[PDB]
RNA sequence: GCUUGUGGCAGUCAAGCGAGCGACAUUGCUAUCAUACCGAAGCAGAAUUCGGUAAGCGUCUAAUACCUACUGAU
RNA sequence: AGAACUGGCGAUGCGGGAUGAACCGAACGUAGAGUUAAGGUGCCGGAAUACACGCUCAUCAGACAAAAGGUGUUAGUUCAUCUAGACAGCCGGACGGUGGCCAUGGAAGUCGGAAUCCGCUAAGGAGUGUGUAACAACUCACCGGCCGAAUGAACUA
């Protein structure tokens, strides 16, 4: 005994277990030989809005995404477990999210789409600071005062606490306004990004830092040839 | 189930050195020297390659095993403690009445002072334990920051300074008065 | 709820008596502690009958003790008008009462009191929530009505509020009669 | 005594600096202090508390049940 | 190998045992008084409620739950 | 409680049970040798602080109040997956009609009433919670990334 007891919630949605993992590996294998050209996309993190606005802007070529080693193994992690001859060289190339983009475009189609498309997304941790940003010397706003102060609503009081005891910036409540005793630089140019910087940047939507999907590897379904691009 | 033999690994940088015999342990750094007793544990100690010290009981059931992990992460924090050392900001908040702090050397001890809590008239004291050091906060309304090597220590000095001064008789709620601890961290910026 | 803890009382009462004339006939140490039991059970089964109204009690109570205490027979002064029309920063600079002046319509939910002392005289003020049925408008009408005391109409010569001049004015001459 | 002034006064000055620390470490003492009544509190106060327990045990149960026999449809 | 706090029962529940039974809920009319030290409660203060330790001391006031032993003296 | 049952007691010593009539042993003359029953082999008290397998930290353990609870402890049964990455831990995703339809002074997932669907993703509840007058903001349960092997749930001893 003594053993704690795992939290347990009624939520409304169960596991999905191996099933879903099996049905993708079915699912891979019997849209190999259907699409033209495969591709697999280092897509590190891509919002959920994003990713629905990339597919239906490129639902022609249906994507697929999974397990890392479960999309290897369907692709094959070597040649005696290839599905199509040199098929398993890019599943050894990729290392991050799978990104498994089934195309009936060439390879100008796919570069010359992944080339012009780019969106915004929030700084992550360690990278550097795309902007500038410092908090004014008294009440702190939504935005931080990025934008005119005559708009930007006081902070909601109500997450005063977190930002006292998880940031460790000197923020006080001063009759229900967040207040700081000093213009706090949090980030500045240049300034390697921590986890916090990144959550609190996160908590003002400065969502300042470019993003833009790229292309690790790329497999033809009839030339049996495997070509890999640092295009982004 | 009677565990033929359970082990941890304990890493020491190039930076600090121990020497270890009887439960007595020393450890030596750029920090200056903590020494700690374990003579009641009954856990036998292993090096073997002058930077990993193995840490293993034989024989020993859960209760005793749970012993072997406690003194690693012991080891551990002193080790980082020499190393980096443990700075703690202590902040002190009041509404009317402006709390006072002071540090005094009353017969050579060293002891903090509370004062003007809520009003109240008494003098509050807490002595100073060894190698916890004192200092006002720069840039800082009403922050004391501790600082010292040892963890225990330092840790125990700041909740006696933040449970000296319980809210008595008085609503929790509306009361904020009182001595916190704002946050925890490490001496050196690094 | 009051008629309901009244006749539980009676009925434990009741009980009580019935049985204490009743246990006086036993036989056996086991019949008495049936007995006993018996009048425990039914006094129980009663105090739980009231479990809801007992909850509606102690809810009501809760909220009681936070009433203002105002004297409708002293002299006063009442200010109504449109939700936070900006009688809530009158409030807030007539006397010690500390009330949010935010933008939107229902800044204050409560009649808010203050006192303050004109030629040593005391005088209590009371802030009308708002007036647009409703619960909070019907306490402000009664609030308006039966205390003893002036009325003091609010308006907004500036788009505060967001709400045209017109809306007041009709406003003020639906609920004129009565004040 | 005016209105709901405590809920005005958390909101305009907040709660204690370690209000929320407090209240993270006493629940989850809760799991350990369990553990140390069911070992003590003896007498008629032990048969009370084993008895809400078990009722509570059995309140939970039964809400699990109700749930998974509704989850299905 | 006595005693202490939730009125019997009609159906509904029914976890489990195994033909038939049966917990916990539910409709039916029906061993601290005060002082001392802590925790919770709409605990603003005062005052007060509940809960724990405590038998030290009290119980209009803070509150009014024929031989051995014996003190003494050779 | 109605009886039949065969034994102890009455008329019974003796040994053990700290001393007993309901228990165990036990065919009662005076002495010597040797072996036993129950009962014991830390001292009082004659005899191993004997061998060996495990169990217990218990603020009267130990020499019928009980049906259960304890993040007490040591063993097994039935369901779970698992090098397609076990459990846990750190980060990310956590959508679109939609601020679903009523309830209205203001509530959009979280003040209440009933529906609780398709479209899509490896994964999204017309929301399991925190919180705001209301949006916001954090979070699970659902997955992904890191990390490298047994773990998760109820039961029997």
């Amino acid at each position: 005994r003594s053993k704690r007891s795992k939290l347990v919630t009624l939520a409304q949605t169960d596991k999905k277990g191996r099933e879903n993992k099996e049905r993708i590996f079915d699912e891979v294998r019997e849209a190999l030989d259907t699409y033209r050209y495969v591709w697999v996309l280092h897509l590190d993190d891509v919002r959920t809005p994003v990713l629905q606005e990339i597919r239906t802007s490129w639902a022609g070529s249906k994507l697929i995404m999974g397990k890392r080693k479960v999309l290897q193994k369907a692709l094959g992690e070597k040649r005696e477990e290839e599905y199509k001859e040199n098929l398993y060289q890019l599943s050894k190339l990729c290392s991050g999210v799978t990104g498994l983009l089934f195309t009936d475009e060439d390879v100008n189609t796919v570069k010359e789409y992944f080339k012009s498309y780019v969106r915004s997304d929030y700084s992550r941790p360690n990278t550097k600071a795309p902007l500038t940003f410092t908090i004014p010397e008294g009440i702190v706003y939504s935005r931080g005062g990025q934008i005119p102060a005559e708009e930007d609503v006081p902070m909601i009081h109500s997450l005063e606490p977190t930002m006292r005891n998880k940031f460790e910036i000197p923020t006080k409540i001063k009759a229900g306004k967040i207040t700081i005793d000093s213009p706090y630089l949090v980030c500045t140019e240049g300034e390697k990004l921590d986890v916090r910087q990144a959550l609190i940047l996160k908590q003002f939507g400065i969502a300042a830092s470019e993003f833009k999907v790229k292309v690790s590897a790329y497999y033809d379904n009839d030339s049996s040839t495997v070509e890999s691009t640092n295009i982004n | 189930m009677k565990y033929i033999q359970t082990e941890q690994q304990i890493e020491v940088p190039e930076g600090v050195t121990v020497s270890i015999k009887s439960r007595i342990v020393k450890v030596v750094g750029p920090r200056g020297t903590l020494t700690k007793n374990l003579k009641h544990i009954d856990v036998t100690f292993t090096k073997v390659n002058n930077q990993l010290i193995k840490v293993a009981v034989h024989n020993g059931g859960r209760k005793h095993v749970a012993a072997l992990r406690t003194v690693k992460s012991l080891v551990d924090n002193m080790i980082t403690g020499v190393t980096k050392g443990y700075k703690y900001k202590m902040r002190y908040v009041y509404a009317h009445f402006p709390i006072n702090v002071n540090i005094v050397e009353k017969d050579g001890a060293k002891f903090i002072e509370v004062r003007n809590f809520l009003g109240d008239k008494k003098i509050r004291n807490v002595p100073v334990r060894d190698g916890v050091t004192i200092e006002f906060s720069t840039n800082v309304k009403d922050e004391i920051v501790l600082s010292g090597n040892s963890v225990e220590d330092v840790s125990q000095n700041a909740a006696d300074l933040q449970q000296i001064c319980r809210v008595r008789n008085k609503d929790i709620r509306k009361f904020l008065d009182g001595i916190y601890v704002s946050h925890k961290g490490f001496i050196t910026e690094d | 709820s009051l008629a309901a803890i009244s006749r539980a009382k009676s009925l434990v009462e009741q009980v009580a008596r019935d049985y204490v004339r009743l246990l006086k006939f036993g036989q056996s140490l086991f019949q008495c502690k049936q007995l006993k039991r018996a009048a425990l059970g039914r006094m129980a089964t009663i105090v739980k009958k009231l479990r809801d109204p007992l909850a509606y009690l102690e809810q009501v109570r809760q909220h009681i003790g936070r009433l203002p205490s105002i004297d409708p027979n002293t002299r006063t002064l009442l200010i109504c008008g449109y939700p936070n029309v900006g009688k809530s920063s009158f409030l807030r600079c007539i006397t010690k009462s500390d009330v949010d002046v935010q933008p939107y319509a229902f800044t204050t939910k409560s009649l808010y009191v203050g006192h303050f002392d004109y030629k040593y005289l005391r005088f209590q003020a009371i802030d009308t929530p708002g007036i647009l049925m409703n619960n909070i408008e019907m306490q402000s009408i009664y609030a308006i009505a039966h205390l003893r005391s002036c009325v003091l109409y609010f308006m907004d010569l500036s788009e505060q509020c967001g709400f045209t001049i017109e809306a007041q004015v009709k406003l003020f001459h639906s609920i004129k009669p009565l004040f | 005594p005016q209105n709901d002034y405590i809920e005005r006064h958390i909101k305009q000055h907040g709660k204690r600096l370690d209000h929320e620390e407090r209240k993270r470490k006493r629940e989850a003492r809760e799991s350990h202090k369990i553990s140390e009544r069911a070992q003590k509190l003896t007498g008629w106060k032990g048969k009370q508390f084993a008895k809400k327990r078990y009722a509570e045990k059995v309140s939970m149960r039964k809400k699990i049940k109700a749930h998974e026999q509704s989850k299905v449809k």
